[PDB]
């Protein structure tokens, strides 16, 4: 029988914000959001933090400070706001989902001081637990006096009633639970970690467990990067405590016009120059690969892989790949790891790893019992971490059979559906893959077919867009030049590189170029058709034959080379160069 | 003065505030301005500065750190309210003194130092998640919802056991989120191993970073920590208030110092003997005197001890470089491989010795284990992150461990998917692997790969492969036996200082002479291979070897003499490993 006047005041002003504040048009937007919220499977009401700050800056600041304290009142005010407005079902739970908070903290910044107060954060999911109903308002009854101890809220643990509702009786130990009357809500535990950008080099990220409820339960998935609004809270555990961030709302982690406007004038001028820059193709490869001699076709193909073609979803709902898959087979040494390392070093979203990696994830999503809870959890592997990114996998020859089939499923589908021990889930992974392998017996037998040269299954061969063969040539000139490049790098400790375009400028151009979706000119369409006629007419003998899969790579490559110049339509120049790369990539059996 | 102390609040404050303003290497005022710019509200201070300025205040500081530090903050804040008198800070400046009394004999620590500041060098082993510890507990009556608070109830919490409004029976239950908490990180740290004379039982301690200075030291980092030694009782049972007569002890950290040499006579001495033309040979012969007739092996490990020059290719986008030298010693049992590893590990600083078998006492891997907190226990390679790990019986290993070895050799880091998160523990170590032949002896006409059955890839990552055997030559047995019987009936310390000085000061760097000599050597090897050919990893070995030889010469610039010796020694391993 005690009322928090701050909470009463916050509830009233928040209810006033619901029922008076309005859009630029002058209509109560939140009435419309509530109007849409009346549907089934709709209980979380979105709210803009900046809007209620404008309505009452004190209300927003007080809510920010005492978010956990005031949040039940917000739901109650939402219930009053929504119940009378329409024929909402009399009692279904309702929640308030916040957003528009500028105070985005790193995981390093979380402290006991930040308990209860609202905050926004961003990180990468690691493992996702199954959904589980959790009691919120426990309904109990002492066995002796049989008075219903109603609505004992449990602080995230089996908190029985302290004492009987009957003052006369003090059984204190035999409160039986009412299953139906106790209020429940579904919670899902998820692990997140610091994103690589915020993460200092060589520093272990601050792993964090979070709780997901209402529409947030399935909002994010395993291995994805997302931004979360909510607050940190202690949780007692076996006076011990541990921290968990309850996120009311979950959002993903971050158009050409918006980028170009947001892009500064100097960045715009440079990118504008870069788009105008002819021969950016070779110039970018040289800048991207300073400590490399020769093998520029590999540098060419990787750059196209960095850009990638436009994905397409058919009217039947069938997704068509936008990115691509490229593999390298090379003799011992020969810079394949160096190629992958440079790609990983330059590119965010580019993750390095090895096929020898003995992790239980196996580079991909995995279902594993919790080390403590013993429940199975969908733990994301590095491939899922590279969603909409790149994976620089090493030892691709030396993969495992389990990873091999799962990877084959992934590249075939662009997604992985994982099911075991009753638990089931699916995850999107549109990730360019850079396979690094060595020939069987170490050295590449050009006289033998590629199937003989590598252990990879034919489906792996089919689903890879390109294959580059590196061989230790006895030609001293290349050997001398490589030594010259290496020794100059070592002697000229820095400054040996020749970056005609800075890596940030390179990355900025790729980002802006990625905003474009080049289309196929009917000229280019017949040109592409004409190219495949030559390839079909060529008919290898090639180490591998020529199916429609080759054409699919060709069009995706042409889209990437259309993306190279940021042109909204494809031209024959892109097609012929794409044909040049792939046709040169076809290594004939040298027997 | 406050009771039991020679401490006056004002006089000590003025003495401290005098030290802040008046000082000779005034830097404290400069970093104050840097703090006023940056806003970092801490002032880390070498306590020896206070000793030099005022030994009594330093003595007063050591005796009463807890009592005296709040005065020091008060003095500094008023100074901040004097210079840049108006400013904005989430909280005013603080002070974290350090480097006061190097009682680094942690294994020799007495209860006389209780509640007195001490600084110690050691390596953190284990850590944990930050513990949110209550400082004020929010409470509220169950019956009538009458809220309330209890603030800092002497560690424990005093249950109200009665409401305030209705004054019913025990109904005021704590409210977790409404309560007030502070961060507290627990850390377990081991005594610095080289500082332990006997080392029969290395000493271990606990640490507590309270509300701040949390997670600033990752596990395995060798740092100098300075904090208040503390002892607390332990209840015989939590239910009962009885306590033990003994007192478990811990440190409340105040400052973390992440981590000249000797007198001038030593730098004179090493520079003197370095001028000797055969110092490279003399050190090799001087090194491992217990061994006989092996010099190429001795020279190779010596270059490994000196190691290649530190290189930073981060600007080039090429990532870290394996500046360290990894030598695999392959030879018959009884050929003194184990003795050499023990000799090198004994001499070398921050080294490690382990066995290729999984039954090694240490284990060459890190993994999580319940304390019952699931905490990461490190590995020998990570333990010798910069030092040298002498691995005996390297041939017999688990393939997963070999996979781990391939990663760290390739990357100088170890990637572990602890729980779900992945951590890349940097290990820029130097590997001294010792392998014995399969079967009793070495069968000729079988390669090292045939004779050891290991991945050609992994051994290719080894820069030097020293093949040593036991010839059927009674003369060598005769001379060796006479050498041993003579042993039956230069000091290492000067050598260790030489290598330490070279690492501390010298940094080899390529000469165009060495550059062209290396290029000629590699293409010559390629032409030899044009007819097991050359590989650019071999060039990486040769340049790294040349850096070590230049480091041996203390030139600070790689010279063609380094290339020639590197080419010679590289060819020796080729000749030793050459087989038809
Ligand atoms: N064609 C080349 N041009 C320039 N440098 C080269 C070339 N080939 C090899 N190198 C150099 O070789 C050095 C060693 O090669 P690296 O360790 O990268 O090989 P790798 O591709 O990982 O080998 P593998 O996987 O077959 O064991 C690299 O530093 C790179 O500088
Ligand atoms: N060339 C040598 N010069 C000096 N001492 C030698 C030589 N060869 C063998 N010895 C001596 O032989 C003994 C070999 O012991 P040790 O355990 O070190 O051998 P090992 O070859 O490393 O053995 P294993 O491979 O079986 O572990 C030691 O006394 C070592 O001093
Ligand atoms: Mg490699
Ligand atoms: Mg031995
Ligand atoms: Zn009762
Ligand atoms: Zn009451």
């Amino acid at each position: 029988e005690v009322r928090d006047e701050v909470a009463e005041k916050c509830q009233k002003l928040f209810l006033d914000f619901l029922e008076e504040f309005q859009s630029s048009d002058g209509e109560i937007k939140y009435l419309q959001l509530a109007e849409e919220l009346i549907r089934p499977e709709r209980n979380t009401l979105v709210v803009s933090f900046v809007d209620l700050e404008q309505f009452n800056q004190q209300l927003s600041t007080t809510i920010q400070e005492e978010f956990y304290r005031v949040y039940p009142y917000l739901c109650r005010a939402l219930k009053t706001f929504v119940k009378d407005r329409k024929e909402i079902p009399l009692a279904k739970d309702f929640y308030v989902a916040f957003q528009d908070l500028p105070t985005r903290h790193k995981i390093r910044e979380l402290t006991s001081s930040r308990i209860g107060l609202l905050t926004r954060i961003s990180g990468q999911v690691v493992r996702t637990h199954p959904v589980h109903p959790e009691l919120v308002s426990g309904t109990f009854l002492c066995l002796d006096c049989q008075t219903v101890i109603r609505d004992v809220e449990q602080q995230f643990k089996y908190t029985q009633p302290n004492i009987c509702r009957n003052p006369v009786c003090a059984n204190r130990r035999r409160f039986l639970l009412d299953t139906n009357k106790s209020r429940f809500v579904d919670f899902q535990k998820v692990r997140i970690q610091e994103t690589q950008a915020e993460l200092p080099r060589g520093s272990i990220p601050r792993s964090l467990e979070v709780i997901l409820r209402a529409e947030a339960v399935e909002s994010a998935q395993a291995g994805d990067k997302c931004d979360f609004t909510g607050t940190l809270i202690v949780v007692p555990d076996v006076l011990s405590y541990r921290l968990v961030f309850l996120a009311c709302c979950v959002a993903p982690t971050n158009t050409a016009e918006s980028i170009k406007n947001q892009m500064t004038v100097k960045e715009w001028e440079k990118v504008f120059e870069m788009s105008q820059d002819k021969n950016l193709y070779h110039n970018l490869c040289t800048s991207l690969f300073p400590t490399i001699h020769g093998n520029d076709e590999v540098k060419r193909g990787v750059l196209l892989m960095l850009f990638g073609g436009v994905p397409k979803t058919t009217g039947e709902g069938t997704s068509l790949r936008g990115d691509i898959n490229v593999c390298i087979v090379g003799d011992p040494s020969t810079a394949k790891s160096q190629f992958l390392k440079h790609v990983e070093e330059f590119s965010p979203r580019a993750v390095y790893t090895s096929g020898k990696a003995s992790s239980a994830a196996g580079l991909t999503a995995a279902v594993v019992r919790d080390e403590e809870s013993h429940e199975f959890v969908i733990e994301a592997g590095a491939l899922m971490l590279a969603d909409n990114g790149v994976c620089c996998i090493d030892e691709f020859d030396k993969m495992d059979v389990r990873d091999q089939v799962a990877i084959h499923e992934a590249m075939e589908q662009q997604t992985i559906s994982i099911t075991k021990a009753g638990v089931k889930a699916t995850l999107n992974a549109r990730t360019s893959i850079l396979a690094a392998a060595n020939p069987i017996s170490g050295h590449y037998d050009r006289s033998k077919s590629l199937k003989q040269n590598i252990n990879l299954s034919a489906p792996i061969m089919s689903r890879f867009d390109l294959f580059f063969i590196l061989v230790d040539e006895c030609n001293e000139v290349t050997d001398y030049a490589i030594a010259r490049r290496i020794v100059d790098l070592h002697s000229r400790i820095e400054e040996s590189i020749d970056r005609v375009y800075s890596l940030d400028d390179i990355r900025r151009y790729l980002l802006f170029a990625r905003q474009f979706k080049p289309k196929i000119s009917k000229e280019s369409e017949d040109f592409i058709v004409e190219q495949y006629k030559h390839l079909r007419q060529r008919d290898g003998k090639s180490s591998w034959r020529i199916t429609v899969r080759q054409l699919e790579s060709m069009i995706r490559l042409s889209e990437a080379m259309a993306r190279m110049h940021c042109c909204d339509e494809v031209q024959p120049k892109h097609v012929k160069e794409a044909f040049r790369l792939l046709n040169k990539s076809i290594i004939r059996v040298e027997t | 003065v406050i009771w039991g102390t020679d401490v006056n609040v004002a006089a000590c404050k003025e003495n401290f505030q005098r030290f802040l303003q008046r000082f000779i290497d005034p830097l404290y005022m400069q970093r104050l301005g840097e703090i006023n710019v940056i806003g970092e509200p801490f002032l880390n201070v070498n306590c020896e500065h206070i000793k030099s300025f005022d030994k009594n205040l330093y003595r007063q500081l050591i005796s009463y750190p807890q009592e005296v530090i709040p005065t020091f903050d008060m003095a500094v804040n008023e100074i901040f309210f004097d210079r840049y008198p108006d400013s904005i800070l989430e909280h005013q400046i603080q002070v974290r003194p350090f480097n006061a009394l190097k009682t680094k004999n942690m294994r020799n620590l007495n209860p006389e130092d209780i509640d007195q500041l001490i600084t110690i060098s050691g390596m953190v082993i284990r850590t944990s998640q930050l513990i949110p510890e209550m400082q004020e507990a929010f409470f509220q009556c169950q019956v009538c919802a009458h809220t309330t608070r209890v603030e800092m109830d002497r560690g424990r919490i005093a249950e109200p056991s009665v409401c305030g409004r209705c004054h019913t029976t025990h109904s005021m239950a704590l409210i977790h989120n409404r309560s007030l908490f502070s961060d507290k990180q627990m850390i377990k740290l081991q005594e610095s191993p080289e500082d332990m004379p006997a080392g029969q039982t290395p000493h271990t301690v606990i640490l507590f970073a309270h509300n701040d200075l949390v997670d600033k030291v990752q596990p395995g980092d060798r740092v100098n920590v300075t904090g208040i030694y503390r002892a607390v009782p332990i209840r015989v049972n939590p239910r009962v208030s009885n306590v033990k007569s003994v007192y478990k002890t811990h440190i409340d950290v105040i400052h973390y110092r992440k981590t000249k040499l000797f007198s001038e006579k030593r730098v004179e001495l090493l520079k003197e003997l370095s001028r000797k033309p055969d110092i490279y040979e003399r050190l090799a012969s001087a090194l491992a005197p217990s061994i006989y007739e092996h010099e190429d092996i001795k020279k190779g490990i010596l270059l490994q001890l000196f190691g290649g020059t530190r290189k930073d290719f981060s600007h080039t986008g090429r990532g870290k470089f394996r500046a360290e030298i990894n030598i695999l010693l392959c030879g018959d049992p009884g050929t003194s491989k184990s003795q050499l590893l023990q000799y090198v590990y004994n001499l070398v600083p921050r080294g490690q010795y382990t066995s290729g078998k999984g039954s090694s006492a240490v284990g060459l891997t890190a993994y999580v284990m319940k304390d019952r907190q699931l905490v990461l226990q490190t590995g020998a390679l990570v333990l010798s992150d910069n030092g040298i790990c002498c691995i005996d019986e390297f041939d017999k290993m688990n393939e997963s461990t070999r996979s781990v070895l391939h990663e760290v050799m390739e990357q100088q880091t170890l990637s572990i998917a602890k729980a779900g998160i992945i951590c890349q523990l940097n290990a820029r170590t130097s590997v001294l692997a010792a392998a014995n032949p399969i079967e009793s002896q070495w069968n000729p006409k079988k390669t090292t790969i045939e004779n050891i059955q290991l991945p050609h890839t992994l051994l290719s990552r080894f820069d030097l492969i020293f093949l040593m055997l036991d010839p059927q030559d009674e003369a060598y047995d005769r001379r060796l036996a006479h050498h041993l019987v003579a042993l039956y009936y230069l000091d290492m310390a000067v050598l260790k200082d030489y290598i330490a000085y070279a690492h501390s000061t010298i940094m080899p760097r390529l000469s165009e002479e060495a550059s062209q000599a290396l290029i000629e050597a590699y293409v010559d090897m390629r032409k030899i291979g044009s007819s097991v050919s050359a590989y650019p990893r071999q060039l990486e070995s040769l340049i790294r070897l040349a850096e070590a030889h230049a480091k041996v010469r203390l030139s600070n610039k790689v010279e063609a003499i380094d290339v020639e010796e590197a080419k010679r020694l590289h060819r020796e391993a080729l000749k030793q490993s050459a087989t038809d």
